[PDB]
């Protein structure tokens, strides 16, 4: 009774010590908490992961139909075991049951579901690159010489400086258009309507797709991505960018620089003021990093700090 | 004296762009 429930979290607890070495198989960004219990029936007792909404995983197997081994993306954490969505849907239920039965009938009923109101399911998590790309933001709109320089600097000097350790490429598709819920069910969101698109939803797919492999050993991705200049774009794709902000905080600061370019830059002096102020009008954790720093090497040195912490969290010394 | 010193910065971090 007792010693067959030893010896198959024996065999458990050898699969998740042979997991610790292999290769991140996929990764996830939940969209719901979990906090395990005794009852969860968890393969090793005490060995489930905890985590929160919008937590990153990488999970090294699919254990069986109810859980997952992996780790959050965190230094000092190490693998354990994860409910499988599966799981997750079932807990969730019982919870609700769970929930009916300690109720108090002096309770009156719960506000309504106002009638007709569509909503698209959000599954317990979303698949996202092993590594988050690495996306450029501000000072200003890209296509102009003032952000296309300052953001080239950057890229130059994360070259060198994560050389062995990274991938810098061109996105040749509108990233933008990679809604989740749009690359899930691709027929059933098909809009008619004259738009200046210049990419299609197969040519956004395949460099998706391209994103995601690039990031498959866990090197760092970084994204020049022409069409992104503000967070928003991204936030309901799932490629969990890391989005690093160049912020130059004094607008005349930026309206100074824009005219050093001369005529054929300032001329569009006022769409690419107007861009630096929608940046500085967003709440601050859209962005990963801030980068705020006058000087060049400042800069550099901050992100390279964020990037260097960032590499210990998806490297675990046990990996 | 702060506009100055980031003009002369950001001016920098441009040409290195080049």
């Amino acid at each position: 009774r007792e010693a067959l429930r030893k010896e198959a979290e024996r065999q458990a607890l050898a699969q998740l010590e042979k997991a610790k070495t292999k290769p991140v198989a996929f990764a996830v960004r939940t969209n719901v908490g979990y906090n395990p219990s005794p009852g969860d029936e968890v393969p090793v007792q005490g060995v489930a992961i905890t985590f929160e909404p919008k937590d990153f995983l990488h999970i090294k197997e699919k254990y069986n139909n109810d859980w997952w081994i992996g780790r959050l993306v965190k230094e000092g954490c190490e693998v354990g075991f994860i409910p499988s969505p599966v799981k997750l849907d079932s807990l969730r239920l019982l919870q609700e049951q769970t929930l009916r039965q300690n109720r108090l009938s002096s309770s009156k009923h719960g506000k309504r579901i106002p009638f007709f109101k569509k909503t698209e399911h959000v599954p317990p998590y979303d698949v996202v690159p092993s590594m988050r790309p690495i996306i450029l933001v501000g000072p200003s709109l890209k296509g102009y010489e003032v952000t296309d320089m300052m953001q080239k600097a950057l890229f130059d000097f994360l070259k060198h400086r994560f050389d062995g350790r990274i991938s810098i490429t061109r996105v040749t598709a509108d990233i933008s258009l990679a809604k989740r819920s749009v690359l899930n069910n691709p027929s059933k969101h098909i809009i008619i309507e004259r738009s200046n698109t210049r990419s299609s939803l197969a040519e956004v797919q395949s460099e998706i797709e391209r994103i995601f492999e690039l990031a498959r050993t866990l090197q760092l991705v970084a994204l020049d991505a022409d069409t992104i200049n503000h967070p928003a774009q991204l936030s309901k794709t799932s490629l969990a960018p890391i989005i690093v902000y160049i912020k130059i905080t004094s607008p005349k600061v930026l309206q100074r620089l824009i005219k050093s370019r001369g005529k054929s830059q300032s001329k569009h002096l006022n769409v690419q003021i107007a861009a630096s102020e929608k940046l500085a009008q967003c709440p601050p954790e859209m962005f990963d990093i801030i980068l705020d720093e006058n000087q060049l090497e400042d800069a550099c040195e901050h992100l390279a700090e964020y990037l260097e912490a960032y590499w210990k969290a998806t490297h675990p010394p046990s990996s | 004296q702060q506009l100055e010193e980031d003009l002369r910065g950001y001016m920098s971090w441009i040409t290195q762009g080049e």
